[PDB]
């Protein structure tokens, strides 16, 4: 009998087989079970070896035997999976064929160093005016966004892979952004309506759905991420541009929770073994935007963090806090009174900052975010409203308007140069003598004007992305003669 | 096979086995018992050694007795012959007119659809309640949920629309109840029997009754969910048929797993549930879906302990349902029944494409002027109301007066308050508030809205207020 | 009467929103004392079942 | 001598040796791995078995693999080559720029000085900026805590301090960036080297980079720190010189060595931090101090969990520290820069044996004015300007000039400001706000002051803004 | 050994807040299940076996005595703590050094109004 290649379970139990001998297995090893099941080798002791089951324990009875596959977990990777929704291996889940990459990568792979990145300076559209302007995300950054419960954050990342449409129909070849969407701990249910959505807005060409949903084991659910981020790694490694959506990475921190709790590890904060931040960092790290000498590829990341009652000092939520670029927290109170997208733009940061917004929407936005300072400071007396001076008066009229022009419907982000004319329309002044119930008609006018007759002005801020002084001048025409005849 | 028992302690027993293995999830008879005892098994402890759990009680077992297994996890009879009975979590009846009966028999431990067999179609499910229609409308094939504290309306609610959409349903019904009173299963057996929806004499039942109450020790709460749902699951397949599917309460499937966890020798995880609360509630609520071959229209009531929407176990539900209706206390205190809260319950199809403009305007319409007067209570604290402006005491009375009529009264609420249980089309209510908010009742006393039906009714009320002031 | 009145709501508001703070600071403080007491002694709990098996 | 690994879970890996054990805090080196893995030893768990914590990913680990045992700590190159060289924990060049070539090997585990060797006069490390050295002056061998996160001129403010000190003390400077985000420690080395506190050419530079990076095992992130240490105990103690030690950030330093407590199995303390983590902070700390060769002086970016100044990271910090910098938002806003609060900012030195009563009068003098001005600024702001006595106004005007007088241009920000840097030293500032208090400067415009060195320069700015 | 020898001695620990924190240090490696803020229940006797030796032999026993100094450090002046308690329990007086009396410039800066020595007006000059 062979005790180093082989071995034999002298245990089972809630998907933590405890194997006798595979003397020559590797630490996170992927052996395989007699019943056709896989399993990684996580706790290797003297006398066992803890394998967390990928499936179903019912079928791995004791006495089973256990042969080591010799490598490490790897998963597919190339435009092959481009379209597909694969599980957190690699296998195709949507019935659609065999995926057929050549390729392979490892999960566990390394972040890139100190010396091949560079600093973020592209600007990665989410067409959503609240972010793309008060809180803007450069591409290699890692931008987390944090919530409640149903307050907008799936929203927020399928309107960013939604948008990107519009630069992967083009021709222009550093703007063509490859999405890549983790959804762990989702009813299945909910991935095919989102698919289905993806389908409709045909954002569907460029996007790979990884699938470690509610019902799938622990450790695909622990490894979803990996999968995830490798597949983007090698659009990174690769001259190409690509931007990950891990949604949740609570979920995974939960699945690994688990996983340890049944390999009896001593437990530390909330249950949470001592690598929920290892865990999390070297994931989070391998967002970056490589130097010339190694591509110059990127990947973005927007980790999805749900916090239980605005909850942001628990255990999980600071972890990724203190590891990312930003974050984008999605209030519930302002879901509720009309400001949808809930982005929070107070608590709402972007460490990168503006050195990853276009000329033209800096040129607006800086003014713009100042205004919103300003309003936010003297947003009690709105209530009160008279009584005051004109000063505060004015700051909470210009302040209510510049809000009302960052409401937002679901699935239909703006191209960065409307998103510009509409801020410039409202920030330069050209609203503060209209109704605030208004403003929203209005927007959802003019941008339809702009967009019918004056394209030749919108191509102009896109391709010089500056506003420059003719076309200020131009814009300004535009603005007074339509607000004119409203 | 067959092993003796070596250990008991609680309603934990390990056997041992000298022959071949028995698999986990099996099920294995316990020899020399008066009743039925069958244990369940969990894991495999080496040497020939299985822990299990019992499914029911564990006096007077006796280190050494003869355990034979079964074979195959817990079957249970299915068919179109459980109608109308009741069933242990084993599938034995519980309700004294003989055994089922039936040709078919199903293991209640099976895998979930997969990806390829969902589907993807929302269409709304009238319900004939004015808040859970207007803010939280449910769907057809969807996943349905009722976050309660203690006393707040989850089972009257379930009660309601049992009695409105099981009795108006084309299709077959089942109310698998896990670990709630006994006196409330054989309420709802007698409500059955004498509504029509059971039927002693004749195959004419549309119901199948499933219970675990909360006497039976944790290895049977813990599983009589999945027996519920496997005669859902059967009559979703087999039958080609729409399904529903109530659950009271889908709680304590949870707790019974983190009865049993300790002595099952696992660490405890964060609030002292078990380490595999997600996945243990994600095997199971992945199979109460809609697919390609069927359709169950789930509705589950949830225990939220002391009120905490943020513990572990209504927080992880809340991820698995397409839509949820949170009753609060505090709306209940008011008086408003059902309490549903309106700016906590949510829902999938709440969309202007799904349920229509004028339907979705009027809901965030609603939910913006409750969350205005939330924020204007705050001020009413110091200045007192008098000193309100003339556009807020408007948006004062204008909420107080749409969070009565969100009130209604129900058909199986009369023995509380008297009053008739009525049911509100949807059109009925969607015009009610787009009235009550344009301004077109500002002359009514706000307390002429208080649990009626169509706004029709709050007139009428207003009237015979005035009339006999 | 209207000037007087003016201000005396003006110290009234004044003196009111000054205990406000006055109590918060230690309300806070007794937050932040629960708070770790809560986080201690879940963690307590989790321990003494992990050696207890 | 050779063991052979034993076990292996997440990060901890236990070794076996058959001849005689490594004693504890030993690095012993994998045999196998293409990248270089180094397990510092944590235990003997008898047996002849010793428990270790990974310095780097242990992936790949069999059982029974070969580890030489190195003979001492975690050793690393401590030479004056290390300058302008980024490095790692267990002391590789991580900037791909070729070997750190040094004569000395310094072991990162060593002991506090001993008592006779500590200093007993309290100095006054002199920053050359005023606001620091006048309202919280730092100490010579003291610990010296940062608040502020981004946004507010943190990384500035530390090039310019590197900058100074390496100028006007001739001392080196090292950071040790201790949970280090990657994007974060390649801006910061390449604002360095656009600032020319480090220069990849001329090997002149000020500063010796280490960094413990964040996706690095808990073992690594919690012993960085004690090689910055190490780097410049060997500055101080083997060159004789004052030293200026960044550590960005101590949080995540008490952070590392609270889940490498938990990989190893020990009762969480009060709060889930480790029993051990006011000696861990202690032994660290404990090793800045000015002994009779040097003195090292470590400004610590302080990251308060939770808003709660009592949580037991920084109530266990904060017994340490000598003084306190609180960079705000709401100054930098006001375009005074370095944003330093002026009276938030404390030390434990401004008291008048330590520094002087001249020096201390002043400081007492520019706080209490400013107090003055605080509490006068929402009387303004309620009941108007024009009900304010001579004397309101001419404290506030002599706070406004006072506020503009702290903000000063820095060396390292001329491409921001196009200001030439300036270098105020101690008793120019005091002199100038000796000057400001007593009125002398009541006759000139507040623009005159702001972004100004020496008062004297203030005046010729006075005089060159009328004609 | 001053008091047993007849004469007079006055010891100042400094502080007893952090040999708390060490011994809970040392319980805590030695298993012992960890109680009110992770101290041991043992915490108290540690200090109260301290402090009764701070005694005051009659004369008949050589007439020596140690007065006792303790010096405990309260997080955000929270005098009802757990150790803190523990030793306003063991000892016979106390003097609270307010940290906003401190802030006005008012040192050495004892609360009055809550420090108090219960042997008090005993062993005080007269003229005092
Ligand atoms: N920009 C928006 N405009 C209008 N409605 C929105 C917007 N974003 C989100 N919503 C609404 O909020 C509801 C919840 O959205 P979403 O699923 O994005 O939140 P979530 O945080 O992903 O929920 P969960 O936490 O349950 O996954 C949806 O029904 C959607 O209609
Ligand atoms: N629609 C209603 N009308 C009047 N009273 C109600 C209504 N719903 C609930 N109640 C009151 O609240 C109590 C809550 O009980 P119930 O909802 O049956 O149990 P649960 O605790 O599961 O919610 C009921 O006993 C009833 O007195
Ligand atoms: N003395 C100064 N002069 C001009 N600009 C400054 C000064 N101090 C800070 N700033 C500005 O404040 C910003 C803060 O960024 P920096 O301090 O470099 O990073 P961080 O915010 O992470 O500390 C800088 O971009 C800089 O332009
Ligand atoms: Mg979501
Ligand atoms: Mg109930």
């Amino acid at each position: 009998v062979d005790l180093e290649e082989t071995g034999r379970v002298l245990s089972i139990g809630d998907g933590i087989a405890r194997v006798h001998g595979l003397r020559n297995v590797q630490a996170e090893e992927m052996v395989e079970f007699s019943s056709g099941l896989k399993g990684m080798s996580l706790n290797l002791e003297p006398d066992n070896v803890g394998v967390v089951v990928f499936g179903n324990d019912k079928l791995i009875k004791e006495g089973d035997i256990v042969k080591r596959t010799g490598a490490i977990v790897d998963v597919p990777v190339g435009e092959e999976l481009l379209g597909r929704v694969v599980d957190a291996l690699g296998n195709a889940i949507d019935g659609k064929g065999p995926i057929g990459s050549k390729a392979r990568r490892r999960v566990g792979l390394k972040a890139p160093g100190i010396i091949p990145r560079i600093s973020v300076r592209e600007p990665m559209q989410t067409g959503i005016k609240a972010v793309d302007s008060l809180v803007p995300i450069g591409r290699g950054q890692r931008e987390l966004i944090i919530g409640d419960r149903q307050t907008g954050k799936t929203s927020i990342a399928i309107d960013t892979i939604i948008n990107q449409k519009r630069f992967n129909d083009g021709t222009d070849e550093k703007k063509k952004l490859y999405c890549i969407y983790v959804a762990i701990g989702q009813k299945r249910s909910t991935v095919a309506q989102l698919v289905k959505r993806l389908t409709d807005a045909d954002a569907m060409k460029y996007t790979i759905v990884v699938s470690a949903t509610a019902s799938d084991a622990a450790p695909l659910q622990y490894l979803a991420p990996y999968s995830g981020c490798s597949m983007g790694e090698y659009f990174r490694d690769n001259g190409k541009h690509a931007l990950i959506i891990y949604d949740d990475l609570s979920k995974q921190a939960v699945a690994y929770r688990q996983m340890s709790l049944l390999l009896r590890r001593p437990p530390g904060r909330e249950a949470y073994p001592g690598d929920v931040f290892y865990l999390h960092s070297r994931l989070l790290e391998r967002a970056a935007k490589m130097n010339d000498a190694f591509g110059g590829g990127s990947l973005t990341a927007l980790p999805v963090i749900e916090t239980q009652a605005g909850d942001v000092s628990a255990y999980i939520p600071t972890n990724v806090i203190s590891i990312t670029d930003g974050q984008i927290f999605l209030e519930t109170e302002l879901f509720y009174k009309g400001i949808r997208p809930a982005i929070n733009v107070g608590l709402s940061v972007s460490r990168v900052g503006s050195a990853a917004q276009t000329r033209a929407m800096k040129q607006v936005a800086g003014t713009m975010k100042l205004e919103l300072a300003q309003y936010r400071e003297v947003a009690a007396f709105a209530q009160f409203g008279s009584d005051l001076d004109a000063a505060t008066q004015q700051l909470l009229s210009r302040g209510v308007r510049l809000t009302e022009l960052l409401k937002q419907g679901q699935y239909s982000p703006m191209a960065i140069e409307e998103q510009v004319a509409v801020i410039y329309a409202g920030v330069r002044g050209y609203l503060d003598k209209l109704e605030p119930s208004k403003i929203t008609k209005f927007e959802n006018a003019f941008l339809s004007h702009v967009i019918s007759q004056h394209q030749a002005l919108l191509g102009k801020i896109r391709t010089d992305g500056k506003i420059s002084e003719e076309s200020d001048a131009k814009l300004k025409e535009i603005v007074t003669n339509f607000l004119a005849g409203f | 096979t067959t092993g003796r028992i070596v250990a008991v302690i609680g309603a934990v027993v390990d056997v041992q086995f000298d022959e071949g293995l028995p698999p986990i999830l099996n099920a294995l008879e316990v020899q020399g018992r008066e009743t039925r005892l069958v244990l369940e098994v969990a894991q495999h402890l080496g040497e020939s050694t299985v822990r299990t759990i019992a499914m029911d009680g564990t006096e007077g077992l006796v280190r050494g007795q003869k355990v034979l297994d079964s074979g195959a996890p817990i079957r249970i009879p299915v068919g179109p012959e459980t109608l109308g009975r009741i069933m242990n979590v084993i599938g034995e009846p519980i309700d004294e007119r003989g055994p089922i009966k039936t040709k078919q028999f199903a293991a209640i431990h099976a895998e979930a659809p997969e990806f390829v067999e969902m589907s993807v179609e929302q269409e709304i499910l009238v319900t004939g309640i004015k808040v859970v229609d207007l803010l939280a409308p449910y769907a057809k094939g969807g996943k349905i949920g009722l976050f309660g504290g203690a006393g707040v309306g989850k089972t009257v609610l379930i009660m309601e629309l049992i009695n409105n959409v099981a009795k108006a349903h084309g299709g077959y019904s089942v109310f698998a109840g896990v670990g709630e009173r006994t006196r409330e299963g054989n309420d709802l057996y007698h409500e059955m029997i004498e509504s029509g929806v059971i039927n002693l004499k004749d195959a004419t039942s549309k119901v199948a009754l499933v219970y675990g109450q909360m006497n039976e020790p944790p290895g049977a709460r813990a599983r009589v969910a999945l027996t519920g749902l496997t005669v859902a699951e059967y009559f979703r397949d087999q039958e080609g048929q729409d399904v529903l599917l109530f659950i009271d309460n889908i709680f304590r499937f949870t707790q019974a797993g983190s009865e049993v966890s300790a002595l099952l020798g696992r660490i405890p995880s964060a609030v002292g549930y078990q380490p595999t609360l997600a996945t243990d509630m994600g095997t199971m609520q992945e199979r109460i879906t809609t697919t390609k071959k069927g359709s169950i229209t789930s509705v589950q009531a949830i225990y939220v302990p002391a009120d905490d929407l943020t513990d572990p176990a209504p927080a992880t539900t809340f991820a698995h349902l397409d839509a949820t209706t949170v009753l609060s206390r505090a709306i209940a205190e008011l008086g408003i029944y059902p309490a549903v809260d309106p700016l906590d319950s949510t829902s999938r199809i709440m969309d202007p494409n799904i349920v229509g403009s004028e339907h979705y305007d009027v809901a965030r319409g609603v939910q913006k002027i409750l969350q205005d007067y939330k924020s204007l209570q705050d001020i009413i604290a110091i200045l007192g109301m008098d000193e309100l402006s003339e556009e807020d005491k408007l948006t004062v009375s204008r909420a107080r007066k749409i969070q009565r009529f969100l009130s209604q009264p129900f058909q199986v609420a009369e023995v509380f308050t008297g009053h008739l249980g009525k049911l509100v089309p949807l059109k009925e209510t969607i015009k009610g508030f787009q009235q009550i908010l344009a301004g077109e009742y500002d002359h009514l006393p706000e307390q002429a809205f208080y649990m009626v039906g169509p706004i029709e009714e709050a007139v009428a009320k207003a009237d015979k207020l005035a009339e006999e002031h | 009467s209207t000037t007087s009145e003016q201000s005396a709501r003006m110290t009234a508001m004044d003196n009111a929103s000054k205990n406000a703070s006055e109590m918060i600071d230690k309300l806070t403080l007794t937050f932040n004392r629960t708070r770790q007491a809560v986080i201690t002694k879940e963690l307590i709990e989790i321990i003494s079942g992990a050696a207890a098996l």
